[PDB]
RNA sequence: GUAAAUUUAACUGUUAGUCCAAAGAGGAACAGCUCUUUGGACACUAGGAAAAAACCUUGUAGAGAGAGUAAAAAAUUUAACA
């Protein structure tokens, strides 16, 4: 009943020797999630007369509120929602190499 | 209280007593005799 | 009902590790073969997909796999096109099963071939060392040799057992 | 290797990672030992010559 | 098209619907879509894994930004293995003809 | 110091030399024993022939093979 | 994985809530394991340039255990920059004080000492006791062990234990006690 | 004929993972209906 | 053991030195003090002592997204009493 790992998160791994030990032998087929670990998706989420519309809700906001939202809301800092110059916009590297 | 980096009892009835991290003399016959380790 | 070696349970009486009783050689001896046979199984069977082998070439160890490039900073003496062998490959794994070598496969195990497809210098390197108040100052440009080899395939051969 | 292993080959990290507690283990054994028992089956060195 | 995943040459809309009727063809039961990793779900960079079960039986998981679209892309992943066109299939074979 | 190790060809570091131990060496070696590693040459084959030449190998145990075959042992 | 390109590369930078619980266990134990989630060097997929951090949620900040006399004696000084405004609390008074100041500042001077380290910061969460906001709650993954184990008291151990353990001496039957 | 410039990596391979690229998730078990740390259902 | 040495020919240049170890002087058995001797380092690269000319490790020179090592992380909590 001997395992160096427990195989309940990864894989099984299976270690094991050649013949003539000159080669190891490691067969580590993969483990699925079981049907009991899971949840359920959440799919689900009167007398009116005039059509619900689609009403603009964009709120002007001036710069400090407007950082201070997106702070909290990604969890960084200030400062680098603030704008940069037109010497650093410029330097930057519009065509960048893609690898892969 | 007389500060003493050496604490020596002085008659018979000074003891020695651990209190507030560093040992004193107490001597209710003479107290004079009291110490406090500097 | 106390040995002479008995000690009560505390903090330090045992270590902190917990104890770990290793297989019986005896009978983990015959279950390696189970394994191993079920592996080599596998190839002859051709049950597996993409490999990826770890070769020793340059004197540097390359995770490849095939149709990948790999760059070598030395001339190998080849034109372009040649179709060659890569003789040291320390391991070669799939999917579901993976082998080691000790520390080097043998030749009747894996076969990994590459091709010779571009031979050019490297781009110039600037070589200048500087010391302040001592009129030193010189500098050079090298270009080492480069060579692009292109993994074609990677086989394996049922030769575990 | 090991770095790219663990990035890109999580399955054969995890062998690896059970070889060498298995190593690691038998080393502990037979530091118990005086010797009289056989040397760990992965703890066998293959000889060149 | 060595470089590129199945879906990556051939655009499809709805996989899901496509992935229902490759099952039907195979007698398999409908899949049922569940949450098996969750991440920051309240937050603004949610991940979610959903996994989808063939008569309580894994048969491909994948991730997303919400559960739409993790539930999308695992489709997506089902089909892939169907076809036998995942990443870890053998590489094509360009050697001379025996 | 400096003198003794370029007399007996110990310019590069962790490059073993071979010497005769004799009263006139060991004399030198004695000088810069704090700076080198010794080490006495083992020859369980045998000094090397003119056949064995191109086979030698020096292993970390001090011995001197002839037969450098670069496989393993089918023992 | 067979993912399609923006699902994996997603998948992989994600960010994981996880969660402490720091009764009964040193603040430092608490920040070693803390900095690591936080820098994100716990992900084989590790690097300064990529912002790889996760968030770390611990609770029963209040409840810390301090190993020896660093309750009396180790002192968090602070500068206010004006004249006379050099200011010494030890760690008694700034736990009455702030329940969280102890947890924050020995995580925040394990945090390399970078631009980077203000932004790690906003993904730590710290709550005095185990009450924790929904949001935060809903959003955990996984519990870090506590790196100390609790020891028990005499009142927890049951009969089977305190009977199993040998009594070493005799006491004699007219000794007062 | 491509440019001699520097190359940023000395390797190139299309397919870099064939057992699954690493997730967070790769080496966490699963709990029991999936219920989160500290997290009472029903 | 090793490969230099002397002589011949032709001239330039350096010699207001430092610190460390050691022996001994002057000062006060002070000085990052002064003055000799032996040796090392420095004005020649690199790593380590927190930053570091003088301590330790180490030299002969390039490329590498290989490997093995050198020096290299301060300890310590002390008073009863016939
Ligand atoms: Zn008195």
């Amino acid at each position: 009943t001997y395992s160096p790992l427990p195989d309940d998160y990864n894989c099984n791994v299976e270690l094991a020797l050649t013949s003539d030990g000159r080669t190891i032998v490691c067969y580590h087929p993969s483990v699925d999630i079981p049907y009991e670990h899971t949840k359920p998706i959440p799919r689900p989420d009167h007398d009116q007369v005039l059509k619900t519309r689609l009403e603009e809700k964009v709120e002007h906001l001036e710069e400090g509120p407007m950082i201070e939202q997106l702070s909290k809301m990604f969890f960084t800092t200030k400062h680098r929602w603030y704008p940069h110059g037109r010497y650093h916009r410029c330097r930057k590297n519009l065509n960048p190499p893609k690898d892969r | 209280f007389k500060n003493k980096t050496v604490l020596k009892k002085r008659c018979k009835d000074c003891y020695l007593v651990k209190r507030r991290g560093r040992w004193y003399v107490y001597c209710k016959t003479h107290p004079r005799h009291k110490q406090r380790q500097m | 009902s106390y040995l002479p070696g008995y000690v009560p349970k505390t903090s330090l009486s045992s270590p902190p590790w917990p104890e770990v009783v290793l297989p019986d050689p005896v009978e983990e001896t015959r279950h390696h073969a189970e394994v191993v046979k079920k592996v080599n199984e596998m190839i002859v069977t051709g049950q597996y997909g993409r490999l990826f082998a770890v070769v020793h070439f340059a004197s540097r160890q390359w995770k490849v796999t095939s149709e990948d490039l790999i760059l070598i900073g030395n001339e190998l003496d080849l034109a372009c096109g040649e179709r060659i062998r890569l003789e040291k490959v320390l391991l070669v794994g799939a999917d579901n099963f993976t082998l080691l070598g000790k520390p080097l496969l043998g030749k009747d195990l894996v076969r990994v071939e590459a091709t010779v497809i571009e031979k050019t210098e490297s781009w110039p390197r600037i070589i200048m060392r500087f010391r302040k108040r001592k009129n030193f100052k010189k500098k050079r440009i090298v270009t080492t040799p480069q060579t692009v080899l292109r993994i074609n395939s990677i086989e394996i051969a049922p030769c575990l057992l | 290797v090991l770095a790219d292993l663990a990035i890109y080959e999580p399955k054969t990290f995890k062998s690896l990672a059970a070889l060498a507690s298995r190593r690691r283990h038998e080393g502990f054994a037979a530091a118990l030992g005086d010797g009289k028992e056989p040397e760990g089956i992965f703890s066998r060195v293959v000889q060149y010559h | 098209m060595t470089g590129k995943e199945l879906f990556e040459m051939w655009k499809i809309i709805n996989p899901m619907g496509l992935l229902v009727e490759e099952l039907k063809k195979r007698n398999v039961s409908a899949p049922e879509s569940r949450l098996t990793r969750q991440s920051g779900g309240t937050t603004a960079l949610p991940l979610y894994f959903v996994g989808l079960y063939c008569d309580k039986k894994l048969i491909a998981e994948g991730p997303g930004e919400t559960v739409l679209v993790a539930e999308e892309e695992a489709a997506r992943v089902a089909l892939r293995k169907l076809y036998g066109f995942t990443e870890n299939r053998r590489p094509w074979n360009y050697s001379k003809p025996k | 110091e400096k003198d003794i190790i370029k007399m007996l060809g110990l310019e590069k570091a962790h490059t073993p030399q071979v010497h005769k131990n004799i009263p006139s060496v060991n004399a030198k070696l004695k000088v810069v024993k704090h700076l080198i590693r010794i080490k006495p040459l083992k020859l369980p084959q045998g000094l090397p022939a003119e056949e064995n030449m191109s086979n030698t190998c020096l292993k970390s145990t001090g011995e001197l093979v002839v037969q450098w075959h670069l496989k393993p042992v089918e023992q | 994985s067979s993912f399609s390109r923006a699902p994996q590369q997603w998948a992989t930078f994600a960010r994981i809530w996880y969660l402490l619980d720091g009764k009964m266990q040193p603040p430092g134990k608490l920040a070693a394991m803390a900095s690591i989630r936080l820098q994100g060097l716990h992900k084989p997929v590790y690097h300064a340039l990529s912002d790889c951090g996760d968030h770390v949620v611990i609770m029963n900040t209040r409840h810390i255990a301090f190993s020896g006399n660093k309750w009396e004696q180790k002192v968090y000084s602070s500068h206010t920059g004006y004249p006379g405004g050099f200011r010494q609390v030890t760690a008694a008074q700034l736990h009455l004080r702030d329940p969280v100041a102890i947890v924050k500042l020995a995580i925040y001077g394990m945090l390399p000492k970078n631009l980077h380290r203000r932004t790690m910061m906003e993904r730590l969460h710290l709550f005095p006791d185990e009450y924790i906001p929904e949001d935060i709650l809903k959003n955990l993954v996984e519990e870090l062990p506590q790196p100390r184990k609790i020891p028990k008291r005499l009142d927890e151990y049951t009969q089977e234990e305190i009977d199993a353990f040998p009594r070493l001496w005799t006491p004699p039957e007219d000794y007062r006690l | 004929g491509l440019d001699v410039i520097r190359i940023r990596k000395p390797f190139h391979t299309d397919n870099p993972s064939i057992q699954g690229q690493w997730h967070p998730f790769t080496n966490k078990p699963t709990t029991f209906r999936g219920l989160r740390p500290r997290e009472v259902q029903d």
